[PDB]
RNA sequence: UAAUUUUUUAAAUAUACUUAUUUAAUCUAUAAUUAGAAUAUAUUGAAUCUAUUCUGUAUAUUCUUUUAUAGGGGUUAUAGGC
């Protein structure tokens, strides 16, 4: 359970870091949805 | 201080010391609609949402319509 | 907040149903289809 | 034809440069300059990396695509996103940037040309002394 | 951001950082022509010997 | 132009009924929420739909924590080559050459 | 308890004046709003019929346009000569 996070390779750009070009698989500012799960908050509202 | 002499015989004064017209205009053409639309329209929504037929709710906004245009056909009238 | 479930529930039915066509499509073009191999990978690349 | 120069040509040719450093990229012409620029970024791109590999193969399809029209007597014609998605930058939004008291005024007619100097003082005035 | 607008005496003097003269010669070299100089050079010498 | 402020008055009131500032039908959501609450399918549903609009990021965005501003992925290759560490002028040696000799 | 007018000598400074040389037409920042054109995508509406079209709005781009806010500075954009 490390499988988590989110990354680019910004060196090696496009060996390691594939459909490079294509926007909507690839962000300025990514999402961590485990992080949006994982607020206590979030999971009170939606039992709310 | 309000005068100050330079020299002799020279006398002179120093010098090195919300429209309410625009409150209205302002109100009538710009802030009345913006409020008004937010009003109509969630007025309305409600209403929309009870029903669950398509054809009454196409309507009711075409009839909306025009009773919002024939208030711009009063104020060409105007000047 | 639960309004802006509604918000998804728009969206990712729109992106189901647009799928299901693709994936039925590609049930056919493995049978009804002179080119069969590029209408698999026509419909999955407008998926993209 | 030989381009003869100047005696003032010499100022600029080494002053600005200097002989005791060495030559490099900035010492060339700006459209080798260049190449050597793209050269070094186009290895990264990922779009004309892959616009290029592939353009020969947009060529055939189109072609194989047409002929089945032909076959089947239809006019030829295009489908929607047959092609991958490509970056268009102008709908993206970019950074335009990586990263006492005295006057002296003049005035001016046909001929004349008037000099004005202010002083503080009382209200005096002359004129040509 | 320093300005390229120069004055005569800088653009006068970046001229004399690159010519220079020579007792024997008292010719500018650095003008173009300093193959000419080197013919009197010689010339001065090749008469006495 | 009073034609004109007829025509863009009544597209400008069409659009307005599209957004929903309310919600529609509550089985239709508690059911959609249900099965995918089963199995934890919600992720899926938050990342893919958060990609391809912005609206539903910006709510979501402010749960998060911890955020990162990656470069513009056009202005990527441009930005590896400013920095350009003193391991990477073992490269710009090659492909100076490599064009010197061309040239 | 002053220092007028004029002449002369020495030095610095930039502002007329003299010379050379560069540029010169209609602006920005924003907003609303108008007038309209070109494309591309999306899209409401219109079919007594070329709806593989037309129109309208938005988005981005490409020049154009009214007003407002604030602030920014004008002619040479012309007239002769050869
Ligand atoms: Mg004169
Ligand atoms: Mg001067
Ligand atoms: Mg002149």
């Amino acid at each position: 359970k490390n499988d988590d996070q989110f990354n680019i390779d910004t060196e090696n750009i496009i060996d390691n870091n594939p459909s490079i070009h294509k926007p909507l698989y690839y962000m300025r500012s990514p999402l961590d949805a485990k992080q949006i799960v994982e607020n206590p908050e979030f999971q009170k509202f939606l039992k709310a | 201080e309000k005068f100050r002499v330079l020299a002799k015989k020279t006398t002179i004064p120093n010098r090195r010391l919300m429209p309410p017209i625009e409150q209205f205009r302002t109100y009538t053409k710009q802030i009345l609609p913006q409020m008004e639309q937010s009003i109509e329209i969630s007025m309305l929504q409600k209403q929309f949402q009870e029903i669950k037929s398509e054809e009454l709710k196409q309507d009711l906004i075409r009839a909306y319509t025009r009773r919002r245009i024939k208030d711009l056909a009063n104020q060409f009238s105007k000047l | 907040f639960a309004k802006n479930l509604d918000y998804l529930r728009e969206k990712h039915e729109e992106r189901s149903k647009i799928i299901n066509q693709y994936l039925h499509r590609m049930r056919a073009a493995s049978i009804n289809s002179n080119i069969p191999l590029k209408e698999i990978l026509r419909q999955f690349i407008s998926s993209t | 034809h030989p381009k003869e120069l100047d005696i003032v040509d010499y100022g600029s040719s080494n002053s600005k440069e200097q002989e005791n450093r060495k030559r490099g990229e900035r010492d060339l012409s700006k459209d080798n300059q260049i190449e050597i620029e793209l050269y070094r970024r186009i290895k990264t791109d990922p779009f004309f990396r892959h616009y290029i590999q592939n353009e020969i193969k947009y060529f055939t399809e189109r072609i194989e695509d047409g002929v089945l029209d032909i076959a089947q007597v239809i006019v030829p014609a295009d489908r929607k996103n047959d092609t991958p998605f490509y970056y268009d930058p102008t709908l993206e939004d970019i950074p335009l940037d990586l990263i006492g008291i005295k006057v002296f005024a003049s005035g001016k007619r046909k001929t004349s040309s008037c000099l004005v100097v202010i002083k503080e003082g009382t209200g005096k005035v002359f004129v040509n002394n | 951001k320093g300005r390229q607008y120069k004055k005569q005496k800088e653009e006068v003097q970046a001229i004399a950082e690159n010519v220079f003269l020579d007792e024997e010669t008292k010719l500018p070299y650095g003008i173009g022509l300093d193959d000419y100089i080197e013919l009197i050079k010689e010339e001065s010498i090749t008469t006495k010997t | 132009s009073r034609s004109g402020t007829i025509v863009k008055t009544m597209q400008k009131i069409s659009d307005k009924f599209k957004v929903k500032q309310t919600v529609a039908d509550k089985q239709k959501l508690q059911s959609f929420l249900t099965e995918q609450t089963r199995d934890g399918s919600i992720k899926e549903t938050i990342d893919v739909t958060a990609k391809y609009d912005a609206e539903f990021k910006t709510f979501i965005k402010d749960y998060q924590a911890k955020h990162k501003q990656y470069p513009h992925i056009l202005d990527l290759s441009h930005y590896s080559r400013e920095n350009s560490t003193l391991s990477k002028s073992n490269q710009l040696r090659q492909e100076e050459i490599d064009m010197i000799e061309e040239f």
